[PDB]
RNA sequence: GUGGGAGAGGGUGGUGGAAUUCCCGGAGUAGCGGUGAAAUGCGCAGAUACCGGGAGGAACGCCGAUGGCGAAGGCAGCCACCUGGUCCACCCGUGACGCUGAGGCGCGAAAGCGUGGGGAGCAAACCGGAUUAGAUACCCGGGUAGUCCACGCCCUAAACGAUGCGCGCUAGGUCUCUGGGUCUCCUGGGGGCCGAAGCUAACGCGUUAAGCGCGCCGCCUGGGGAGUACGGCCGCAAGGC
């Protein structure tokens, strides 16, 4: 699945500076690379529907929080819009 | 015809019948009796005394072949599932040993609507 | 009557391989004894069935046996 | 990697040419899978409590070891296709829960 | 975020034993089965019972609980892999990012439909035997669809806690599941049982509220007619809203 490894390397990748955790955008970061993981699952096994609504739920609360990032700041939004990859 | 002089004996009672089968000790019977080997036809087969009396046919039958020791298995449940044990115990074979081995599932097969 | 925890070791609940130990924890069928005769808690008896199941699969431990003197 | 504990029973009447035979083949069949063997333990021969392919008796095996996930299973099907390994389970290996401690 | 934890949560593949049925063989006679009694039925082409071997399908005994998990439907052999939810401790990071939610979308027991597989046991319809004033039923013997699998539909239910979701407040006692702790105990988080205040038409509810409040959604307005008619939409149909 996603080990320390993987997990460490996203965040120091996407953290606004050393030793932040819960950043928004870090957030959005692990969010949208546990949804490829799980969306890239749900490739196969088309009839596993606990982890869609999962799935479902970790969509909501990344596009909550985009939305957030887009009420407060567009700019740094945009920034993490490019990096991901989304919308 | 065989002189076994030792072998084992099933017991397979039910609620419509008792029937006893005295085998060899490698598996293969020798004779049998049950609730309607003797007089007995309907309901009266699934009596105890039925069970009794084929029990002791039965051995009378292995004495005819030649039977002492005995080892008892004992699969199923009605009247007469202890007395056909008690009439083998006092027909005059020594009884080795007695087993109860009725044969349950692991849950695999659908019973009929009576057993439900 | 004695339950099987309180006449035993400092004993692994999670080895399938010790047949001797886990012998004990059998009926005198190959049934998984309940836990008022094993003394357990329900962590403890829940590990124990699924280690009992590991060793049966294994051929170590009887998966049913014979009643005696009935 | 994870760390595994392969149990082997296979068919006890073999002599030495046929035991070392299907002992080398289980170890090829680890190598060509990427297992890592940390440790063995050879039981040998042991009473089962049911027959096993008409055999009362039995050959044991046990290897702790450290190989990739996604190749387990595949490594276990290849284990289980010779003829006298009667019995093959792979299981995540576990720390020891203890009781009456 | 970090670090731990429990679990029939889901999907995929593998795999184990018990039992039923069937087939092969051995040994073995005269019945077995079934019921309140019986009969149909099966048995001399050798049954039932016993032993050994083989095949196949379906379901997982003990553990098991008054237990656990899930949003609900619902989920129990074992193993591996893929994956969801959740709880606790640390007080670390963001800094109101929240709650609800018409429509929409997805899920949705069983039965039912379509195409293709599968088929042991069970079993609507059906074929017989009884019982009875009659038996179109209950009881007995057979037995097809179906039950099982793949894929696509169906969208119902006593889909029940007959109790919408979220948050705060308001005595305790007792049993329990699972974490943490300086571990007669305390502190969280679930499952029950008594019971303060209070509520209730009463039964009863009572920190798992049916109490005291706040937000938002759904629904109700006498019974029959009737979940019918017409209309629309959905559906292959049955039919559903
Ligand atoms: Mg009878
Ligand atoms: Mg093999
Ligand atoms: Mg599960
Ligand atoms: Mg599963
Ligand atoms: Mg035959
Ligand atoms: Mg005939
Ligand atoms: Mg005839
Ligand atoms: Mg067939
Ligand atoms: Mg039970
Ligand atoms: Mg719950
Ligand atoms: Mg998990
Ligand atoms: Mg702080
Ligand atoms: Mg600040
Ligand atoms: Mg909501
Ligand atoms: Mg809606
Ligand atoms: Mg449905
Ligand atoms: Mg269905
Ligand atoms: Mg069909
Ligand atoms: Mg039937
Ligand atoms: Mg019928
Ligand atoms: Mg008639
Ligand atoms: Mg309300
Ligand atoms: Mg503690
Ligand atoms: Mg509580
Ligand atoms: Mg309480
Ligand atoms: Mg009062
Ligand atoms: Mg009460
Ligand atoms: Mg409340
Ligand atoms: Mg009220
Ligand atoms: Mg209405
Ligand atoms: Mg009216
Ligand atoms: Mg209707
Ligand atoms: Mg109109
Ligand atoms: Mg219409
Ligand atoms: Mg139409
Ligand atoms: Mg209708």
């Amino acid at each position: 699945p996603i080990t320390k490894e993987e997990k460490q390397k996203v965040i120091q990748e996407f953290a606004r500076f050393p030793g932040d955790t819960g950043s928004t955008e870090v957030q959005v970061a692990l969010l949208t690379l546990r949804i490829n993981r799980l969306s890239e699952h749900l490739k196969v096994h088309k009839k596993d529907h606990h982890s869609h609504r999962g799935l479902l739920m970790m969509v909501g609360q990344r596009r909550r929080l985009l939305r957030y990032l887009q009420r407060e700041d567009p700019e740094r939004y945009r920034a993490l819009i490019e990096k991901l990859g989304i919308r | 015809k065989r002189q076994v002089a030792s072998g084992r004996a099933y017991i397979h009672a039910s609620y419509n019948n008792t029937i006893v089968t005295i085998t060899d000790p490698d598996g293969n019977p020798i004779t049998w009796s049950s609730g309607g080997v003797i007089g007995y036809k309907g309901s009266r087969k699934g009596t105890p005394y039925a069970a009794q009396l084929a029990a002791l046919d039965a051995a009378k039958k292995a004495m005819a072949y030649g039977m002492q020791s005995v080892d008892v298995i004992v699969r199923g449940t009605g009247a007469g599932r202890e007395q056909a044990i008690r009439a083998l115990q006092a027909s005059g074979l020594q009884v080795k040993s007695i087993v109860d081995d009725t044969p349950v599932p692991h849950n695999g097969c659908r019973p009929k609507k009576k057993f439900r | 009557k004695a339950k099987v925890k309180a006449t035993l070791g400092e004993f692994d609940l999670r080895d399938y391989r010790n047949v001797e130990v886990l012998k004990r924890f059998l009926s005198e069928t190959g049934k998984i004894l309940p836990r008022r005769r094993t003394g357990l808690s329900a962590k403890e008896q829940r590990i124990l069935a699924k280690t009992i199941k590991r060793a049966r699969i294994l051929g170590l431990l009887p998966f049913t046996e014979k009643l005696v003197r009935k | 990697m994870r760390r595994y504990e392969v149990n082997i029973v296979l068919n006890p009447n073999l002599d030495q040419s046929q035991l070392a035979l299907e002992k080398e083949i289980i170890q090829r069949a680890l190598e060509n899978y990427g297992a890592r063997v940390e440790k063995v333990e050879e039981l040998g021969l042991r009473r089962l409590a049911y027959p096993i392919a008409k055999d009362p008796q039995g050959y044991f095996l046990w290897y702790q070891v450290e190989m990739p996930e996604d190749r387990v299973n595949d490594l276990a099907r290849e284990l289980r296709i010779r003829d006298n390994v009667r019995r093959v389970m792979v299981v995540k290996s576990q720390e020891p829960f203890l009781a009456n401690a």
